[PDB]
C-alpha cells in the first residue's frame, strides 16, 4: 500500500448547484483538494512463498 | 499480511456450505460432494 492511501490524483473544486451554473459556493477552496479518482495504487506480493 | 493468510486456509475455508460462495459464472458440478465442486466453491474472508 502506499503511505496516504492515495497516488498522484486531481484536484476537484468545490461547486454548488441550481441548475445550469453550477459555480461559486465559496463553501470550499478556490482550487480545492485531491479526492483520489479511482482506485488505491497497490502493488502485490506472495510473502508466504 | 500473513496472519489473514492463514485463517484464510484453515479457519475460512474448511466449512460447511452456505457460508462459501461462487463467483461470476464458474460452472459448478452439481454433484454436491465432488472435488471440483467443492474446489470452485469460494470461501468468504470477511465471515472469518
Amino acid at each position: 500500500f502506499p503511505l496516504g492511501g492515495s497516488a498522484a490524483t486531481d484536484t476537484y473544486s468545490g461547486i454548488k448547484a441550481n441548475g445550469q451554473t453550477w459555480t461559486a459556493d465559496d463553501n470550499y477552496a478556490d482550487r480545492g483538494a485531491e479526492i483520489e479518482s479511482g482506485n488505491i495504487f497497490a502493488m502485490e506480493i506472495n510473502l508466504a512463498a | 499480511n500473513l496472519w489473514r493468510s492463514f485463517l484464510y486456509s484453515n479457519v475460512a475455508l474448511y466449512l460447511p456450505d452456505s457460508y462459501k460462495i461462487t463467483p461470476d459464472n464458474i460452472t459448478l458440478p452439481e454433484n454436491k460432494n465432488t472435488y471440483a465442486y467443492m474446489n470452485g466453491r469460494v470461501a468468504v474472508p470477511s465471515a472469518l
